[PDB]
RNA sequence: AGACUCUGGCAUGCUAACUAGUUACGCGACCGGUCGGCGUAACUUCUUAGAGGGACAAGUGGCGUUCAGCCACCCGAGAUUGAGCAAUAACAGGUCUGUGAUGCCCUUAGAUGUCCGGGGCUGCACGCGCGCUACACUGACUGGCUCAGCGUGUCCUACGCCGGCAGGCGCGGGUAACCCGUUGAACCCCAUUCGUGAUGGGGAUCGGGGAUUGCAAUUAUUCCCC
């Protein structure tokens, strides 16, 4: 019975994962959280009050699915359909400095270290934060 | 055994005409868990009879500009309206379907026979699979126009569409569009 | 023309630098793979460089 | 010596393993280190033009193309032998890189 | 769910018919010079939460509202939000509200028509002042 | 005590790899009931379902996915499993068993053990895609 | 040093068309009437050994209408690899 | 005249960076790219027309071929004729008119007007 | 005619609420906003608030259509 | 015409891969499971691309002037795709404006030659053809999830840093299945909000600012933000 990542449910895995940074206190929380975009393809503001923390999730786990992955790879997963008016749509990038300051901030809470052949990767001791959430996660949805 | 998704049974609905025996769906080896088989079903002539008639609901649902190649955002339409049909009636959801084409199935329909412009109709009778493929494509209409321009979705439409139309209610436009072309073929026969 | 002033726009950027190496000609030039060559000459010298219209 | 390489690359097939089956069989009867000759894939070099030298007709277009087919066959032996078993089988069409070490 | 006894309805704020009967993220989109994106961080901002509706605001918070988006650059607003940015004559920051925004644009309009040039005359003519092409269209508001 | 297949739809490649185990068959390390087109999930199941736990209790399936695009993708799993399943019960169980699966799995649907022959026709010049053309006028 | 010319016959002269039809180009040039040295060449190349062959002159040959002329014998093959 | 926060007093003995900190993008771009050769010899020019007329007199017009010329603030007041494809024409340079481009003054095509169509 | 609704609760409305919503035998928000004039936001967030109370069965809740049944 | 040639569906038979992949073992890392995370044993199922095979109205039942062949069925991957090439005879069809192809020519020194500066080819009352966006609820917004194929690239770009974006700086790789790239593409899948309102649908028109490419963006070149 070995609670893996890949066995929990990936929405309800980035769900359950902002709640554990809000209640850590330790993050460094940009200025423009209430203020940007997250790509240029976008029209309008997130909804959420806290969408900087399960961005953060979000790119966590992505490191830990594959790894060695920059910057500039982060800003191909969270790109999508640019709809440039009356012209047709095309695939836009999302934004390149908050991805940047999720990566960055990784550093200051030691989950992710900068390795030798490339980008960033996750180190030895944030899997078992994930696996623990993963673990009470899925005792949630195979208890109740 | 084997449910339509998981939870309603086939085995139990029952066909009361004998014009729509072996040109209607499954009764008891056709069973499928879901409609999306992705089957070749118009390589060659009449092989259309013999798919469930969940595909047949499902591909005449995703007519339009908008979403014509979307499916599986059809599937979920019909399953929420199967919920909801099970809701209505209190029993099997799918005899409401057969009901319901039974009503709407057109029987007499009439030919454009002369020149351009003038029309000279002549009545004749309407083909056995050509009767089940005609009354789906009039319930999706009428849920197009209506669940189109209202607050009601696409799924509530459909079953209270397909409900009206086994009830054989006047309320349906399954049951109006027979009717035209019913009473033109009266006035030529 | 004078000396300082005949081709003092810079030919670098801009299409008219670049013509046909067959006929000098600068409409419908093929420069991928670096052809260079007009696309009126290439159907030409299509079976002369090794190409086969195969399908 | 070691991890000398030799890479066969020309047109046609017709033509590339009449080669092909030639230098690796010299090597044979050397008892040699022989590997295979694996394929690196087939460039399509792929040109769309108009038949038309005017711009008149019912816009019909020629697809022409060039076939560019790999070969990598890899050898472990001393750099005299490589040579002599090259030199010798000269085929015109069919072209021959030599990486050393 | 609360049934709001004191609900005012229809809110005229800044000389603007504001309906407050809708959510207060898209209400303040009516008025001129402020869309959806200015209204929306104005708001949060403003810690209002975005399913309150319009109507549903109290007198300090309607007041805070106002003062907020008059002078952004205190209240945390970057200098890119602005509908004029370092204008001719003062070269300073400052959003656009709907009553400044008619006058504004008349004195714009009426800038290049003394300076006289080619934009100056295409907006005089009616014409498009964008280089756009008004061969095959432009056929609406022309005869 | 292994075999090594292959599942193929238009583009979609899922080969499968039948070592004897305790009954846990993943597709790319996440489990059967998890993969991201929820509905059909249920296509997902109909093997299993037709199939019966009791010979799965001795089977582990690895289902390694690479092309395709979002339904194309579990085909090629549902085309692996069973196959996978059928040449399994073939090399070293007898041939019985392997017919009777067969039976049932083509009486239920062919395509669950055959490969679709039919992939994309190549676009054409005047046309927007294969056998569509472009608009005309006259007069 | 890295170029080497070597001037070599034709295995047969009169099978290969790209050195025969230089060959009526000159003859052309050379003063003669069309249609005599087109049954020339045509002769010579018949006799040379082909299965069959063509020969198509087009333009201002007998006047300000340019007409066409055409000397077909023997097989062809006009379609397929 | 005040142009951004600035009269023209300021504007006259300002330096050469901070005018580019005052243009906008485009202007800011060409000032940093540099003046070539030939728009190089327009300033002395100008200069030298508008030092050798009388103080009430304002600088005879001079002819040039340079329509994409920003107009400085040192150019004001300086009568310039810009060519329009076929002459030249005459154009008044106020302190307000630094921040554009001297050919959209002068107008390349003529006002459109429309007659009857003759079988269209 | 034209559609006025309302976006808040109204004192005829919240009544229905109490004593209609558990024998419609289908409750859906495109009903509700039919029947009682309203916005079908304000039956959303009306019927989430049944669902707290414990008076109505949810079938399927989904991005668009949201299902409920009436109790026993 | 057909045959042919290329492409597509099939080969658990063949050829052989450190510039492709799997399995095993070991090393770890985490909680017997996962690793695109690391190396050597094999190995060619997946990937490559070459030979050979395979499908013929082949078998069966009807129809048949019981010939030629036509409908239906079993087995099979396929009972069969998509293109290239395309005869005789023609057209006053288009091209001298693709050629240092071209006959009669015109001009040839304030040139119909060359080059340069600027403008124009895009100018707008109106008409005629393709094409692209939409008219909203099967929809839009946001968050999360998750899969390709041709096929370019000495310019393609990875990664790190500054910026809200457009962008800028440094250090790299790739003359290429070696690097971009496991091409984390979109539609689609789940959740939130909007609920028939010219509405947040849809962004035509117009102001202001910013950055890049270019000698030169004035006739908004583009791209970005209100
Ligand atoms: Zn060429």
């Amino acid at each position: 019975p070995g609670v893996t990542v890949k066995d929990v449910n990936q929405q309800e895995f980035v769900r359950a994962l902002a709640a554990f940074l809000k209640k850590s206190g330790k993050l460094k929380v940009p200025e423009w959280v209430d203020t940007v975009k997250l790509a240029k393809h976008k029209e309008l503001a997130p909804y959420d009050e806290n969408w900087f923390y399960t961005r953060a999730a979000s790119t966590a786990r992505h490191l830990y699915l594959r790894g060695g992955a920059g910057v500039g790879s982060m800003t191909k997963i969270y790109g999508g359909r640019q709809r440039n008016g009356v012209m047709p749509s095309h695939f836009s990038r999302g934004s390149k400095s908050v991805a940047r300051r999720v990566l960055q901030a990784l550093e200051g809470l030691k989950m992710v270290e900068k390795d030798q052949d490339g980008g960033r990767k996750l180190t030895p001791q944030g899997q078992r934060d994930l696996d623990r959430i993963a673990g009470q996660v899925a005792a949630a949805n195979k208890k109740h | 055994d084997i449910k339509l998704f998981g939870k309603w049974s086939t085995d139990d609905v029952q066909i009361n005409d004998i014009s729509l025996q072996d040109y209607i769906a499954v009764k008891e080896k056709y069973a499928k868990y879901l409609p999306h088989s992705a089957g070749r079903y118009a390589a060659k002539r009449f092989r259309k009879a013999q798919c469930p008639i969940v595909e047949r609901l499902t591909n005449s649902m995703m007519m339009h500009g908008r979403n014509n190649g979307k499916k599986l955002m059809t599937v979920r339409i019909v399953k929420h309206a199967f919920e909801i049909i099970h809701l209505l009636t209190g029993e099997n959801p799918l005899q409401v379907l057969v009901n319901a084409i039974i009503n709407s199935g057109p029987r007499e329909d009439s030919t454009r026979i002369g020149r351009a412009g003038t029309v000279r109709r002549q009545a004749v009778d309407v083909s056995p699979l050509r009767r089940v493929n005609q009354a789906i494509w009039l319930l999706c209409t009428g849920a197009r126009e209506a669940a189109f321009r209202n607050i009601k979705t696409i799924a509530e439409c459909l079953a209270d569409e397909l409900i009206n139309a086994a009830k054989g209610s006047s309320n349906s436009y399954a049951i109006k569009k027979k009717d035209e072309l019913e009473r033109v073929a009266k006035s030529n026969r | 023309g004078h000396q300082q002033l005949y081709w003092s726009h810079p030919r670098k950027f801009g299409q008219g630098s670049r013509s046909c190496r067959v006929c000098s000609n600068r409409h419908g030039l093929i420069r991928k793979y670096g052809l260079n060559m007009c696309r009126q000459c290439f159907r030409q010298y299509a079976k002369d460089i090794g190409f086969i219209k195969l399908d | 010596i070691h991890r000398i390489r030799i890479t066969l690359t020309s047109r046609n097939v017709k033509s590339l393993e009449k080669v092909c089956a030639d230098l690796i069989r010299g090597a044979k009867e050397k008892n040699l280190k022989v590997k295979g000759p694996v394929r690196m894939p087939t460039k399509t070099l792929r040109i769309t033009t108009r038949k038309t030298p005017c711009g008149e007709g019912s816009k019909t277009w020629d697809r022409f193309q060039m076939r560019i087919h790999k070969r990598l066959i890899d050898l472990h032996s001393p750099s005299e032998i490589v040579k002599q078993i090259t030199s010798i089988s000269i085929e015109p069409g069919v072209e021959v890189e030599v990486t050393i070490a | 769910l609360v049934i709001p006894e004191k609900f005012q309805h229809i809110l005229r704020v800044l000389n603007t018919n504001i309906d407050g009967r809708r959510k207060i993220a898209f209400a303040i989109t009516a008025i001129k010079g402020v869309g959806r994106r200015y209204a929306h961080v104005v708001l949060r901002k403003a810690d209002i939460d975005l399913t309150k509706r319009a109507g549903e605001l109290t007198e300090d918070e309607v007041e805070r509202v106002i003062t907020i988006m008059q002078n952004p650059r205190q209240y945390k607003i970057p200098d890119w939000f602005l509908n004029r940015q370092k204008d001719v004559k003062d070269g300073k920051y400052s959003q656009v509200l709907a009553n400044g925004l008619d006058n504004k644009l008349r004195e714009d309009l009426e800038r290049l028509k003394k300076i006289r040039a080619h934009r100056g005359l295409r907006h005089f003519w009616g014409l498009r002042v964008r280089g756009q092409h008004t061969k095959t269209t432009g056929r609406r508001g022309r005869t | 005590q292994s075999v090594q297949v292959f599942g193929r739809k238009k583009t979609a490649t899922a080969v499968a790899h039948c070592k004897r185990g305790n009954g846990l068959i993943k597709v790319n390390g996440r489990p059967l009931e998890m993969i991201e087109p929820r509905t059909l999930q249920y296509k997902l199941l109909e093997p299993v379902l037709l199939l019966g736990k009791e010979r799965f209790a001795g089977v582990d399936i690895r289902v390694r996915v690479k092309g395709g695009g979002h339904v194309a993708q579990i085909y090629a799993i549902r085309q692996s499993i069973s196959k996978a399943l059928v040449a399994y019960y073939q090399k070293y169980v007898d041939e019985a068993s392997k017919k009777e699966i067969k039976d049932i799995l083509i009486q239920y649907d062919r395509t669950l053990l055959v490969a679709d022959p039919r992939r994309c026709e190549s676009k054409k010049f005047g046309g927007p895609g294969a056998r569509a053309r472009y608009q005309k006028s006259y007069r | 040093g890295s170029v080497e010319l070597y001037a070599e016959k034709v295995a047969t002269r009169g099978l290969c068309a790209i050195a025969q039809a230089e060959s009526l180009r000159y003859k052309l040039l050379g003063g003669l009437a069309v249609r005599r040295a087109c049954y020339g060449v045509l002769r010579f190349i018949m006799e040379s050994g082909a299965k069959g062959c063509e020969v198509v002159v087009s333009g201002k040959l007998r006047g300000q209408r340019a007409k066409s002329m055409k000397f077909v014998d023997g097989l062809m093959i006009h379609s397929g690899d | 005249f005040t142009y951004r926060g600035v009269d023209l007093d300021q504007l006259l003995d300002m330096s050469y960076e901070q005018l580019m900190q005052l243009y906008s993008a485009r202007q800011r771009r060409r000032l940093n790219r540099g003046l070539r050769r030939k728009q190089h010899s327009l300033l002395k020019r100008l200069r030298k027309a508008k030092k050798e007329a009388p103080p009430m007199e304002k600088p005879e017009v001079v002819k040039t071929h340079l329509r994409d010329m920003i107009i400085l603030p040192e150019m004001v007041g300086s009568m310039v004729g810009v060519y329009n494809g076929k002459t030249f024409n005459q154009v008044e340079i106020k302190p307000e008119m630094i921040g554009h481009y001297l050919g959209e003054f002068s107008i390349t095509y003529k006002p459109v007007k429309h007659g009857r169509p003759g079988i269209g | 005619d034209k559609l006025n609704n309302l976006v808040l609760f109204d004192k005829a409305t919240y009544d229905k609420l109490c004593k209609e919503v558990p024998n419609y035998k289908l409750i859906t928000p495109a009903v509700v906003s039919e029947r009682l004039k309203i916005r079908g936001s304000l039956a959303r967030a009306a019927l989430q608030e049944l669902l707290s109370k414990g008076l109505i069965k949810l079938v399927s809740k989904h991005r668009a259509q949201v299902i409920y049944t009436r109790n026993t």
